[PDB]
RNA sequence: GUAGCGAAAGACGGGUGAGAAUCCCGUCCACCGAUUGACUAAGGUUUCCAGAGGAAGGCUCGUCCGCUCUGGGUUAGUCGGGUCCUAAGCUGAGGCCGACAGGCGUAGGCGAUGGAUAACAGGUUGAUAUUCCUGUACCACCUAUAAUCGUUUUAAUCGAU
RNA sequence: AGCUGUAAGUAAGCUUUGAUCCAGAGAUUUCCGAAUGGGGAAACCCAGCAUGAGUUAUGUCAUGUUAUCGAUAUGUGAAUACAUAGCAUAUCAGAAGGCACACCCGGAGAACUGAAACAUCUUAGUACCCGGAGGAAGAGAAAGAAAAUUCGAUUCCCUUAGUAGCGGCGAGCGAAAUGGGAAGAGCCCAAACCAACAAGCUUGCUUGUUGGGGUUGUAGGACACUCUACGGAGUUACAAAGGACGACAUUAGACGAAUCAUCUGGAAAGAUGAAUCAAAGAAGGUAAUAAUCCUGUAGUCGAAAAUGUUGUCUCUCUUGAGUGGAUCCUGAGUACGACGGAGCACGUGAAAUUCCGUCGGAAUCUGGGAGGACCAUCUCCUAAGGCUAAAUACUCUCUAGUGACCGAUAGUGAACCAGUACCGUGAGGGAAAGGUGAAAAGCACCCCGGAAGGGGAGUGAAAUAGAACCUGAAACCGUGUGCU
């Protein structure tokens, strides 16, 4: 479960093995966006504050299983779990301990 | 209640009622004197005039 | 009350030939009566009126893509004014 | 503020309610004559009218416990 | 590719258009004329008026409205209704009757198709007009204004339950 | 850490002071509708009174209030002199009126049908009309049934048995006695007693009022005989502990398992190599089929009204004082029966329970009285005089949580715009149509006619996968080529 600065590896899908950083969320579909990712191509016609318009070479969102955070001790994909600490929960990285992650 | 049979000879049946035998009489109601229907049973033995 | 009461100012052709007299339209609460709609008017925007006339206009069908349905009843007030102007653009 | 409305003395909040309420007045009016631009103020001033509303509601109800 | 296309007189010139027996303008001809004319009811409910495309709609086309957008558009002291009056009826406290549900009925209520009640001339829009504007009036109510009636019984006033 | 429902995208704000969300508590809540100020063709019209704002004043506006019977205190009080009614008040408005009519109890109650109509009978005390309550009623601590050696205060629900019986002895209808589940929980008026009150009365008595007393007798009480009380304790009831009453559920709930990497088409979730940590280790939903992504399952703590609700649970209980039944009491138009009918399995009668109308009329300790025809023996009551318990019924869909099931002419008429289009004056009748996601990435871009095409273009792992991305088939029908 993943946050809108990190640094991701993805698991699944035609690019794989590549890395990257996500952009945007959109948690209530499941779909994360991550830089250099799932790019498409979009005919976009001429807009009233625009030219006539490009191929529009933007990311697409991908689902947010096919992607998996990095331990930062080891740079292995890995899971998360919870930590408690002080009545703040942090997210540790289950093979080792903490990532740090604001941005 | 009060309904039930009459029968003919052959058994035949029609519903049919039995009414009480009311009377207008002039009771003693709460405060006034006052006419009302009270069947002939009733006054028999119960209720005065 | 008294600011409830008038609710929007009518920008037409007809209200703009009306202004060139002292005469302006507004749409109202559909409640109000004329008494209120001059009180109203000469509370808030501190004028004399002359004289108010007033209509109802009923509901209007309407449709949008297999979606048929009515618009609000509206309740058209059109008031002279004595003296004073009103600045609205 | 809506913390510390309900620390105004009941007729600060009668004034605000009534200036509140001349601020949507003329906001609703200049949506009309089409120069407004900003439309989410609209929305603001009426939950303000309500907060307003709210505690000027609540002080009564409090006010009669006693009583 | 059959039946049918729902009574009736149209012709030509111009225009507009991607395209006209069809739309618009013109001229001539024709039809109804106690009406196929002009108003008012009931009823219907935006069909009314401007723009612009009509993919369908019309026993064509759109190059109209009865699809889209709004631009819209209905203004009353006096017009027609309610704040008045009652008819036929319908309801009806108490009352009478009735297995129940309920029926009838008194004063009273409600109820126009009837009674009562004050406005006309001109101007003006694409779309309303006895409503808007201009003139001239009329009818009510409220408050000030003054001479007049001055047992307030009476007195023109009040005024019946 | 995002958000601005569905019914999408800006302005936007939030905001780390915690948004949007999720539970709980409150505040606001137009108008109609028992609608209840009066009226009315629901969603409208017209008022009054009292305050308040405004106004020179009216008009206007705002806020309260204004529909029958009960209770407190009364007050007045026409035909007819007071009274009392009625009456007009003042108050609580008290209380009526709100129903899934599925179950329940009552009232009233068909017919087609069966018999190879039927008319007796059956259908059937059925439909659904009306009224009640409701989370039931009935019954009941017995004139209770059982008839052996009784029995279980009752009571109500799954064996006898298609038996006994009833029956144009036809068609058909159709028991009970002899028990499992669950289980008792006892109250009145009556007898006299006593103490006050008043009235009559002449203070004697009587009348009545308030209270303790007692509810079954092969006796209870005044008594008449004889000598004990909080022993136990007890809330579903009559004393309640209303209690700190000792866990509502430990219910909101939310946090909270543990796995995985490599190679060949988009990816493995195919072939290699590994693994899971104990109460989970169990299923099941995600461009590729993770008992180890969302999550549960296990564990955690657990908060409002919560308190398992208890083993002292304040008050406070009821230790029972044993004999007789000898005299009194034991329930009134009544037991008690005739006449018409109904319900009892039973076709009304030779009837042991109910209704109408008429009759009438008992008894007391030598008691009386009652029990599918009469007199002696057996069981019962101390019927009618009265009552009231729980365990005993039942689920629109309430609510949540689940399954050789509906798999969508479907549990549904309707998993889409559905009681909607539409049809009918009205009661009413009543459809069709469902279905990406791999991701709109929905043919920018660009070129010839409005529609529609031809090209390229594409997120396109594949557009004869172009709005008929649920794909998507068939057949009927087509239509243009041709071999004979």
């Amino acid at each position: 479960h993943i946050k809108k600065g990190d640094n991701v590896k993805v698991i699944a899908g035609k690019d794989k093995g590549k890395e990257g950083k996500v952009i945007a969320t959109l948690p209530k579909k499941d779909r994360v966006v991550v830089e250099g990712v799932n790019i498409m191509k979009k005919h976009q016609k001429p807009t009233q504050l625009n030219p006539e318009g490009g191929i529009l070479e933007t990311e697409a969102a991908i689902h947010v299983s096919n992607v998996q955070l990095l331990d930062p001790k080891t740079n292995e994909p890995t899971r998360v779990g919870y930590k408690f600490v002080d009545g703040k929960k942090v997210r540790i990285a289950k093979k080792s301990g903490e990532e740090i992650k604001s941005n | 209640a009060s309904t039930g049979n009459r029968r003919s000879h052959a058994l035949n049946s029609t519903k049919r009622r039995w009414n009480a035998n009311l009377q207008k009489v002039r009771i003693l109601v709460d405060g006034k004197p006052k006419k009302v229907w009270v069947s002939a049973r009733a006054l028999k033995s119960g209720k005065v005039t | 009350e008294a600011r409830d009461i008038l609710k929007r100012p009518v920008i037409t052709e007809k209200s703009s030939e009306a202004m060139a007299e002292d005469k302006y339209t507004f749409d109202v609460d559909t409640r109000v009566n004329k008494t209120q709609v001059k009180m109203a008017v000469e509370e808030i925007f501190n004028v004399k009126v002359a004289s108010v006339n007033i209509m109802n206009y009923k509901p209007k069908k309407k449709r949008m893509g297999r979606y048929q349905g009515y618009t609000n009843k509206r309740r058209k007030a059109i008031v002279t004014l004595k003296e004073g102007s009103i600045d609205l653009f | 503020k809506a913390k510390e409305i309900r620390d105004l003395t009941t007729s600060e909040i009668e004034e605000q309610i009534k200036s509140s309420k001349e601020e949507l007045f003329n906001l609703r009016f200049q949506l009309a004559t089409g120069q407004l631009e900003e439309t989410a103020r609209i929305r603001t001033v009426r939950k303000t009218i309500a907060r307003l509303k709210t505690v000027a509601r609540e002080r009564e109800i409090e006010q009669s416990k006693a009583n």
